[PDB]
């Protein structure tokens, strides 16, 4: 029963769980973390990005970031023994060695953790509800780090873990893409919104409507940790929004439910949209509009408007931003409104 | 002996139910670290202000204020010596030290209750006129206040004015406007674009004249609350718990940081320029005020060039009729100020004195301020969201009219956090409701 | 009672905390650098 | 080794005749600049009047031709328009500047020396995101 | 249409409003 | 519930910890600044010099240009700076 | 017996209607109608309204450009700038029309009545005995709400650029502002995301482990949703058996053992955050905008070495150039 003998171990109940799960989670969910923090001040993506990364460059916190590779590359994944490197950490390293290394390790080490939370529901016994809720975020992360760039040209497009990094992302779907159109997108923000809102409308309702089941003007105290029932009425509060906002509660067997739906919903939505983003098969364009637009140069609308930054946040932008197409843009092709 | 029978930690601080001798030491302890921060700054100021350059293309926000009164001055706003300026500082670090002497007194030795030891220097909130009294007296120790403005610009030294006959050079404001409805009427009136409440002051008389309407009201409100106990209405409403007074006398402070961010942001008088910064509005006009010259003399006629949208390129008229300068500039029409004004007509600025009249000086006046405008960076990094790193002032007026809100707000936020919880008090559901007498449950249920 | 030091709880805090005063440090040396 | 001297090695004066600069004096040229032009020409280019740019052929073509220290310095002097007549202190803060925007009340010889030199050296840094402004960066 | 089609999916949000807020079949307290 | 929970809640406290401690930290902190100091950091990324990143001339990026041998690109794309 | 009035204020502060009219309430309601009904109709039949000053109409709606994500209530017109533009101002009601006085007229009673929410949302807080601090939380959004609708406004020249009230409009304003303010560059604008890219990662945990937490009173013969039938003071969760998952999840401490510890801060991260962005709008309104760091980074010669930063410039410059194209006949824009 040797296997039974590892398992045993593992599994013990120590300070910080360990068990089968951390055979991957741990391991990979650390030169991930690692990874990212080594090249964050140590490596520059010059070679690739012409950019300043590490610390040591003088970046800062947010310009910093481990910038994926040269869109040169393609989707190799870049091992420090591919054909790349042909072995050379220093070299592997210069050619953004580390972002294939980062994602994919961050990718197993986002495996072995929600299989980290299956253990335990299942060891302490409990609804893999927990489990069940980290599709979102892994939704998300393959989404946006994984499909997008496969889908596209190279894994250069792909985010770049840094924030400056990754702010640029933002702008860069509102540049070429027009994100904040598509459809899903705008249910990704419906629920990281939805969603904020219930954490404290359930947040600051339960402190403001518990009681006096303890002494003192402070509640840290008030009876816990699992004993007396129930700390707020449900029935005080319940009656309390019905008059105000209208329509509350009943049953937070259920309010904890929509609370996890909310979120992980929505969230989910986005990440469908994203994969129509690696197809460049996205909601930017509204015809019906367009050729009302063409022959009237008395039609406007934010649509148009909004469309237009897009194109400044793409001419300005793509050339000193996609240096692999050397961009040749005259002072004069340079679209750009009236005195400025 | 507290954190068991006193209520929490963080909240630890509060202690405080009829009367204690720790805490009226601790508003006389802090009260004085304010004054620290006063001189110590203000020495940290002085420490700095080069020769002669800008004063506000150097941190400075305490030495602009000393400068107002007419302390440095200089004819134009030109510092004269460094030295008013360290008066007030180190007589504040030497004011911070007597805070410091006995405020951490009522603070570790000093006297517990106010009514064992004292019994005038003694209260309890519930007590209706001991309360109501000490208003109207720290409302006389600010009557008082109110009238060093009065005799500084009308008997040691002016106030700085900007508005001055030839140009900014602190004068002796002789005849403050007395006139009630002038100066009660400034109130009264006025909120938006049009003009602002009172951030709408025009000449430095009619602020003179009326500090000194308040110097009077509040001097004789003590007379008031000193010498009467609450009346007959307003006994109801009003928690006269002890957490309440917190609240009603806190989110006035939130009016006033936003009565103020406005103030450090359009009132040109009060917020001399030359001292500070140049009014985001000022700033917009010196643009076209530049150019519009710049353009002129290489030969254009601005009276009759159309703007490019087919408006007007330099000058187009108001919903009043007025003339006034194009481009987006025009956003800002109700900004005045001593630099444009003898620039400016009967109808509005006058096609004429545009022409020729457009004197030397106010070229670069109007120059400055486009350059120097009210924008900065989160980094120090003055210019347009995009600028190289170069220039790096960030205006006075926007760090103040920044700074006075982010406080003015949390406050308004403070305001409710205890005007509606001491609401709780005089109620008993502070700190939750009763396990088996809950309101809700003896009420015909809607549904 | 009787607790021993080599616990797997200690080995953890060891892998990134150690590491990052080393980058800490390292930072440190940069705070300086120029040209 | 980056920023070497030859690269410092600049026309002072028109004949042809060149004065080279140090690591050091350099800075100051800079650090002058943007206590004493920052406002305006940020980059290479003045914001009063886009039209005009510091670039080395503009300054070259100007007259005086200030493609040159002793000539930035005339300027520093005495400020005139591009081409010949018009004598622009009066606006333009100089070193004459009847003591107007006192930015200039206190520099010296040593400073307008070297300022000068600050900005044709820049353009052989900045290849010419010197006069070109928005646009590059 | 297109917009005769906007301000009907706008009319029942105000009428899922209203039958939710005096429909809403009571909660009850056992 | 259970707890195989190790000291920790005061071992920071600890008389010999302070001491083998007030030996590691500065052992660590000046370990890694001579990894700085030394200049080592570049050499062991790749990364250049504040004056190691266009060459004493020309104005190009070292983009890489192919995909198969991307290294002997850089190779003479760094030889190149001199 | 109490004279007619008496009656009145024990209606509006009565308990016991399906919703209470609280005093806060005779002003908001009569508001929110206003706004309402006002914009509902407006967003139908929107004439061409003018923003800018430029007399150029750009306007988004149904019976002119009639689609729901185009369209939108256009804001007030520089021209008018700051300035109340009252309805019984324009000469014309057509006037009001150009110059978007319907703007205005809904945008102050949306929001001075969306307070009196804050207000009449304290008023049950008291009026039935009850921790107050609700409406508290409720300032983490009317204040931001605010934030976009008035200060920008009174920051900037006129209410031309108050985050128009359209879906389109929105990220129109939304990208103006991150071209003309580097709001993302920024650590203020960072506290929302960190409440908000917070109260989703969090409202996800309250709801799992609560419902990962549940006894035992269906088995599947329907649902499991059943197991609290309102009114109960029993609490159909677990509370250390859900802990003792996260516990295990995270070490120990980690995990929340006090359940006023859990929940509560479930404002406490959004309300604080959401707060914060409020302000850094409420911030940039007097142009204290993000960091910049263009150029910062440098070489020995001086060549420029781009920050990322440098980049999510040029995403800058892009729109700063084209925004308001032809609405600005100088170089430097100061709103
Ligand atoms: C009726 C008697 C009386 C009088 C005259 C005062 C007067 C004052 N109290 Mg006070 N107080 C009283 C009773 C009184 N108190 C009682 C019974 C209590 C509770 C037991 C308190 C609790 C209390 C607290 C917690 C605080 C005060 C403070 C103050 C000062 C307000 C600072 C200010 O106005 O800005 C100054 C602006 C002016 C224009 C002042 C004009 C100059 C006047 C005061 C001349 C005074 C001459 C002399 C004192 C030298 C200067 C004094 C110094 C404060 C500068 C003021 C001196 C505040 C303070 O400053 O103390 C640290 C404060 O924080 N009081
Ligand atoms: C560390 C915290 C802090 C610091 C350093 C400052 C510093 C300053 N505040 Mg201030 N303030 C703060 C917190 C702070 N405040 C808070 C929490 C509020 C509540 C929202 C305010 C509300 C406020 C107002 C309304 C005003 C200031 C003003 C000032 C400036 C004048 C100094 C002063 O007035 O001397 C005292 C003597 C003076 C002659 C200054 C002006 C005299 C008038 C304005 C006082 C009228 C009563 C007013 C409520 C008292 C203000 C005191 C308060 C600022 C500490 C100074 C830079 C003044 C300025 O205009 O800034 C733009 C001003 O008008 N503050
Ligand atoms: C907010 C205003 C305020 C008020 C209402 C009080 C009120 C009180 N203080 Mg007090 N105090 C204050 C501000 C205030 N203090 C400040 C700012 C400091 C530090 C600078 C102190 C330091 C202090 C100490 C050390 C003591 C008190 C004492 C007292 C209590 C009796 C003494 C007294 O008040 O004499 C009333 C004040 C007068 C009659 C004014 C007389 C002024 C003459 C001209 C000079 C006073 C002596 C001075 C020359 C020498 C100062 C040294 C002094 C510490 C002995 C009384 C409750 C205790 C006390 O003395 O009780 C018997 C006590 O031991 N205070
Ligand atoms: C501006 C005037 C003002 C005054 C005089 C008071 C006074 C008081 N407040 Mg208070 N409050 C205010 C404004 C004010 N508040 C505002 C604007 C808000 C938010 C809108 C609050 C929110 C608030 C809460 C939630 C509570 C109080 C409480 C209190 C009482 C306890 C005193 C206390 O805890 O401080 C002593 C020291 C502290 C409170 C700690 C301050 C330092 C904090 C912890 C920072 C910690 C550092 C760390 C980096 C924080 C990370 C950020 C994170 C905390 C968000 C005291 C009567 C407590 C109470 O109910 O009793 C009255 C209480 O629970 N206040
Ligand atoms: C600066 C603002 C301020 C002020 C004026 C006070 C004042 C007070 N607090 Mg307090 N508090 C604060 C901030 C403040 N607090 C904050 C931010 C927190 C959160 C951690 C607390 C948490 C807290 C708790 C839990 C308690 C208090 C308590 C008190 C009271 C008793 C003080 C005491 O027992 O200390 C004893 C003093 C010492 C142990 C030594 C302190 C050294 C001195 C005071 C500082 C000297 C100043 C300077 C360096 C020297 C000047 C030199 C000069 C002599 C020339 C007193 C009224 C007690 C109380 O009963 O009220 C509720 C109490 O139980 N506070
Ligand atoms: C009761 C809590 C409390 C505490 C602990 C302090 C503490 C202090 N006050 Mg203060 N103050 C308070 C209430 C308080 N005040 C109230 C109710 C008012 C009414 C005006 C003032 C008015 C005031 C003035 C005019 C001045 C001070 C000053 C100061 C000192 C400067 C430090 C500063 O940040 O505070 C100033 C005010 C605040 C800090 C308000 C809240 C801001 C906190 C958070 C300070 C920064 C902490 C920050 C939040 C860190 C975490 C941020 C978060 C995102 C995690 C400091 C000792 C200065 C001083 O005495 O000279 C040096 C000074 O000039 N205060
Ligand atoms: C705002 C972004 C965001 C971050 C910062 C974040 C972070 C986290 N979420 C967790 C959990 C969850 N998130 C959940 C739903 C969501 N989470 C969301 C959004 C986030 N969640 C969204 C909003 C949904 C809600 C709608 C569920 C409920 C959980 C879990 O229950 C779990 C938890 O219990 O947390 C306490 C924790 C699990 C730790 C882990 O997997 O380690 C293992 C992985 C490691 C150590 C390696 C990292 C893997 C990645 C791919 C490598 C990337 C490394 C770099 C990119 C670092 C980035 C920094 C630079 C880019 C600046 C972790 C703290
Ligand atoms: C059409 C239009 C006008 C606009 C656009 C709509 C758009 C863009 C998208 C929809 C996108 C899709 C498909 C999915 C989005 C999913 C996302 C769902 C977020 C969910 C938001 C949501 C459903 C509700 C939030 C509700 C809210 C803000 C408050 C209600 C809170 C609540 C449920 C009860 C209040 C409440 C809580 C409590 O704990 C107690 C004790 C009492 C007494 C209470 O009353
Ligand atoms: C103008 C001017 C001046 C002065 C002025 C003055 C001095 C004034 C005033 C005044 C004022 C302006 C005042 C005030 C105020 C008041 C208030 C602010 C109040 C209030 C209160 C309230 C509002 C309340 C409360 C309540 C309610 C709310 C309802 C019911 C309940 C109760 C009763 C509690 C001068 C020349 C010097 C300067 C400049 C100009
Ligand atoms: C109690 C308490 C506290 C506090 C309090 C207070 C009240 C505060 C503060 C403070 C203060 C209130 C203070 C003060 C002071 C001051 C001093 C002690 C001073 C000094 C200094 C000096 C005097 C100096 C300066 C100078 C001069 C002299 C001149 C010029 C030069 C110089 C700059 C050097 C604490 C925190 C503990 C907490 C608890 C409670
Ligand atoms: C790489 C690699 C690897 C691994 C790795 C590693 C191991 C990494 C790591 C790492 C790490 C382990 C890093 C680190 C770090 C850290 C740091 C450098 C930090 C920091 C910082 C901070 C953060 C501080 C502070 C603070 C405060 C206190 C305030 C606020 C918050 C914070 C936190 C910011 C191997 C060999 C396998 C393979 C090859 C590649
Ligand atoms: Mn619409 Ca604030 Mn960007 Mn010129 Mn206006
Ligand atoms: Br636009
Ligand atoms: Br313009
Ligand atoms: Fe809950």
């Amino acid at each position: 029963g040797w296997f039974d003998i590892l398992d045993d171990w593992l599994k013990r109940d120590r300070f910080v769980f360990v068990g089968w799960s951390g055979i991957l989670l741990f391991p990979c969910a650390y030169l991930a973390l690692g990874g990212w923090l080594t090249g964050t001040t140590f490596v520059t993506s010059w070679y690739t990005h012409g950019l300043a990364s590490s610390y040591l460059e003088g970046c800062n916190f947010l310009t910093v970031a481990v910038s994926t590779p040269a869109n040169s590359m393609g989707h190799s994944l870049l091992l420090l023994w591919g054909p790349e490197a042909q072995g050379d950490f220093t070299r592997w390293c210069q050619l953004g060695g580390l972002w294939t290394f980062i994602a994919l390790h961050g990718a197993f080490g986002l495996i072995g953790f929600m299989l980290r939370q299956f253990e335990i529901a299942r060891l302490v016994g409990v609804r893999p509800y927990n489990a069940i809720a980290f599709s979102a975020p892994i939704a998300v992360f393959v989404s946006v780090f994984l499909i997008y760039p496969l889908g596209q040209s190279s894994w250069f497009f792909a985010p770049s873990f840094g924030v400056a990094a990754i702010f640029r992302f933002l702008l860069f779907f509102q540049g070429f893409h027009n994100w904040t159109l598509n459809p899903f997108h705008m249910m990704g923000v419906a629920g990281v919104l939805g969603g904020a809102l219930l954490c404290a409308i359930h947040g600051a309702t339960v402190e403001n409507t518990l009681f006096q089941d303890g002494e003192g003007a402070s509640t840290f105290r008030a009876f816990n940790p699992t004993q007396a029932e129930e700390t707020y009425s449900m029935v005080t509060a319940n009656r309390f929004w019905s008059q105000i906002f209208g329509i509350a509660f009943s049953n937070k067997r259920w309010l904890h439910f929509f609370m996890l739906f909310v979120p992980v919903t929505g969230l989910w939505m986005s990440a469908i949209g994203v994969v129509g983003l690696a197809l460049n098969l996205r909601s930017y364009d509204f015809i019906s509009q367009e050729i009302r637009a063409a022959e009237d140069p008395e039609f406007e609308t934010f649509y148009t408007k909004n469309l237009l930054l897009n194109e400044g946040i793409r001419a300005w932008m793509a050339p000193q931003d996609q240096p692999h197409e050397n961009f040749v843009f005259p002072e004069e092709v340079l679209p750009r409104g009236n005195a400025l | 002996d507290q954190e068991s029978s006193g209520f929490a930690w963080w909240a630890g601080n509060a202690r405080l139910i009829n009367l204690s001798g720790k805490l009226l030491g601790a508003h006389v302890a802090h009260a004085g670290l304010i004054v620290f921060w006063a001189g110590a700054m203000t020495l940290f100021e002085l420490a700095h202000f080069i020769p002669e350059k800008p004063m506000y293309e150097q941190g400075l926000i305490l030495i602009p204020h000393i400068a107002t009164l007419g302390w440095g001055v200089g004819p134009g706003g030109e510092v004269v010596d460094t030295f008013p300026f360290f008066v007030v500082g180190v007589v504040h670090l030497i004011s911070s030290a007597v805070l410091g002497f006995g405020g951490v007194y009522h603070a570790i030795r000093g006297p517990e209750t106010l009514e064992e030891y004292s019994s005038f220097f003694g209260y309890d909130w519930k007590d209706k006129n001991k309360m109501t009294t000490i208003l109207g007296f720290h409302l006389i120790v600010l009557g008082i206040g109110a009238l060093l403005l009065v005799a500084k610009a009308m008997f040691f030294g002016g106030l700085y004015d900007t508005w001055a006959p030839g140009g900014g050079d602190v004068r002796v404001i002789t005849n403050p406007t007395l006139d009630p409805r002038v100066i009660f009427g400034y109130l009264l009136k006025s909120p938006f674009g049009g003009e602002g409440w009172i951030v709408s002051v025009n000449n430095l008389e009619d602020v003179v004249g009326g500090h000194i309407w308040i110097g009077l009201i509040c001097i004789a409100g003590g007379i008031w609350h000193i010498l009467t106990t609450p009346f007959g209405w307003a006994r109801r409403a009003f928690i006269w718990s002890g957490e309440a007074y917190l609240s009603y006398s806190l989110g006035a402070l939130s009016m006033m940081g936003f009565i103020a961010t406005c103030f450090v942001w359009f009132n040109n008088t009060v917020y001399p320029s030359e001292f500070y910064g140049p009014t985001g509005p000022e700033a917009s006009q010196a643009q076209a005020m530049t150019f519009l010259i710049r353009d002129q003399k290489l030969g254009a006629n601005v009276g009759s060039a159309q703007g490019p949208t087919g408006l007007g390129k330099y000058l187009m008229r108001s919903p009043t009729g007025e003339i006034i300068f194009g481009g987006e500039t025009m956003r800002f029409w109700d900004f005045r100020g001593p630099w444009l004004e003898p620039l400016r007509g009967p109808n509005g600025l006058d096609l004429n004195k545009i022409k020729n009249d457009i004197q030397p000086w106010q070229e670069r006046r109007a120059a400055e301020y486009m350059t120097h405008a009210p924008l900065g960076s989160l980094n120090s990094v003055g210019g347009v969201a995009t600028e190289i790193n170069s220039v790096n002032f960030v205006s006075p007026r926007s760090w103040l009219a920044t700074s006075h809100f982010v406080l003015a707000f949390f406050f308004l936020v403070g305001h409710l956090w205890h005007a509606g919880r001491a609401r709780a008090a005089a109620a008993g559901f502070e700190k939750g409701i009763d396990r088996e007498s809950e309101p809700v449950l003896s009420m015909p249920s809607l549904d | 009672v009787s607790y021993p030091i080599f616990t797997v709880r200690w080995v953890a805090v060891h892998t990134l905390a150690v590491p990052t005063i080393f980058f800490l440090g390292a930072i440190a040396a940069m705070q300086f650098i120029q040209r | 080794a980056e920023l070497t001297p030859e690269v410092l090695t600049v026309p002072l004066n028109s004949e042809g005749k060149t004065i080279t600069l140090t690591e050091k004096q350099y800075l100051e040229g800079k650090r002058l600049f943007q206590y004493a032009c920052a406002s305006c020409h940020v980059g290479g280019i003045t914001k009063t009047n886009p039209s005009l740019d510091l670039r080395t052929e503009t300054l070259a073509l100007a007259t005086p031709p200030r493609d040159n220290i002793e000539g930035l310095v005339d300027y520093m002097k005495n400020p005139t328009t591009y081409d010949g007549e018009q004598e622009i202190a009066e606006v333009h803060p100089s070193l004459r500047s009847a003591d107007i925007f006192p930015k200039m009340r206190n520099l010296t010889e040593k400073d307008l020396v070297a300022i000068a030199g600050h900005i044709l050296v820049e353009p052989k840094i900045l290849g010419d995101k010197w006069g070109g402004g928005k646009v590059y960066y | 249409m297109e917009t005769i089609t906007y301000v009907f999916i706008f009319a029942c949000i105000i009428a899922l409003f209203f039958f939710a807020i005096f429909f809403r079949e009571p909660p009850r307290i056992t | 519930g259970t707890t195989g929970e190790r000291p920790f809640s005061d071992i920071i406290t600890s008389v010999r910890y302070w001491v083998i401690h007030s030996i590691t930290i500065p052992a660590l902190f000046i370990a890694g600044w001579l990894f700085v100091s030394t200049g080592l950091a570049y050499d062991v990324f790749g990364t250049p010099r504040p004056d190691s990143y266009y060459a004493q001339e020309q104005r190009s990026i070292p983009l890489v240009t192919d995909r198969f041998e991307a290294k002997q690109q850089v190779e003479t794309f760094l030889e190149q700076l001199k | 017996s109490a004279n007619l009035w008496e009656r009145f204020c024990n209606w509006v502060t009565s308990t016991d209607n399906r919703l209470y009219v609280g005093w806060f309430g005779v002003i908001m309601i009569p508001t929110l109608l206003a706004a309402t009904i006002c914009f509902v109709i407006a967003f139908i039949a929107a004439p061409p309204v003018d923003i800018d000053g430029i007399r150029e109409p750009v306007s988004g709606s149904l019976l002119y450009g009639n689609n729901i994500i185009t369209g939108a209530v256009v804001p007030s017109s520089n021209a008018i700038g700051l300035h109340f533009y009252p309805i019984w101002e324009a000469a014309s009601l057509d006037e009001w029309l150009y110059n978007g006085g319907p703007y205005q007229l809904i945008i102050f009673h949306f929001l001075l009545g969306a307070s009196c929410y804050m207000g009449r949302q304290w008023e049950l807080s008291y009026r039935l005995g009850m921790r107050p601090w609700i409406c508290v939380a409720y300032s983490a959004p009317l204040a931001s709400a605010f934030a976009v609708f008035l200060i920008y406004p009174i920051g900037q020249g006129s209410f031309s650029d108050g985050m128009p009230l359209g879906i389109s409009g929105t990220f129109n304003f939304m990208i103006v502002f991150q071209a003309e303010h580097n709001i993302l560059m920024h650590p203020f604008h960072q506290l929302g995301v960190a409440g908000v890219f917070g109260g989703a990662l969090f409202c996800a945990m309250h709801g799992s482990l609560v419902t990962s937490s549940l006894i035992r009173e269906t088995t599947e013969t329907e649902s499991a949703n059943y197991g609290y039938k309102f009114g109960q003071e029993e609490e159909t969760y677990n509370i250390v058996a859900a802990h003792g998952y996260f516990g295990r999840l995270i070490f120990q401490y980690a995990s929340f053992n006090n359940s006023r510890s859990l929940h509560f801060f479930l404002a406490a991260w959004r309300v604080v955050g959401v707060w914060f962005a409020a302000l850094g709008i409420s911030t940039m309104a007097f142009n204290l905008n993000g960091f910049n760091f263009n150029h910062s980074v440098i070489d020995a010669k001086g060549n420029v070495i781009n920050t990322w930063a440098d980049i999510i410039n040029r995403a800058n410059l892009g729109m700063e150039v084209m925004h308001e194209r032809n609405a600005h006949n100088f170089p430097l824009d100061l709103a």
